[PDB]
């Protein structure tokens, strides 16, 4: 799965989003 | 690019060895700061240590560090990361190759 | 599943300067009180823990446990033993055929 | 919409759903 964080830090919030690997949700870099 | 991939990891001496700290694969914007990503770390790690009380068989929640961003650089050597950098100056100015960019974590103390 | 529970804040034992929201919920009839109450404390902790990565605040923390109570005859509360299923409670409890109203507050 | 949590007690695990209101989560009587 992706878990999908709002963190707020100096009055702006940002998404994180995070999966347990890199395959097939990194984008392909070749 | 506006969005930015982090491979996030314990730092390998600050932190000792644990089979338990998995390696984060995280997408996020390059606006974002060093201090979002700081207090992600936080966040997650509660947010995980809930969940896996509320899976165990303990009735009691029982349940928080402040954590330091580090960088290996070029030289092999790690550079603190200053908190008010966004994510995209720490990759072009301490990364700068184009690879998912490494970070890691350890306490402030 | 089948168990409906429309879940409230103990009117009386509540902090004021919290909010009232009415929880909707649906399990299994064989849930204990016990899942109940643990489940009422990880929710809130879960909400706390994002409210605080929401909130403009630099530094986060680590908080109780509940008891959990039914409305009876009349004007009072009865505290229900964790160890009663959740169908127990509304066969001797509730008994009507609606969604079951339950109440918590922090044990003392 | 719906929250899904899984919570153990006495070896055994039970999921909670939980929603923002009765309509369309509750069932039909
Ligand atoms: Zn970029």
């Amino acid at each position: 799965e992706v878990t999908v964080t709002d963190i707020t830090a100096n009055s702006i919030t940002v998404t994180f989003r995070e999966a347990q690997a890199a395959e097939g949700f990194f984008r392909d870099r070749s | 690019a506006s969005e930015i991939e982090l491979v996030f990891r314990p730092h390998p001496t600050l932190m000792e060895k644990d089979d338990s700290a998995q390696t984060r694969y995280i997408k996020t914007s390059g606006n974002a700061t060093v201090d979002h990503l700081s207090k992600y770390l936080a966040v997650r790690l509660a947010l995980e240590e809930l969940r896996s009380k509320g899976e165990s068989n303990q009735m009691n929640l029982d349940t928080e560090k402040q954590y330091t961003i580090y960088i290996a650089t070029a030289s092999g050597q790690f550079t603190v990361l200053d908190g008010s950098f966004s994510l995209e100056l720490v990759s072009e100015k301490y990364w700068k190759v184009n690879k998912p960019m490494e970070l890691y974590y350890a306490p402030t103390k």
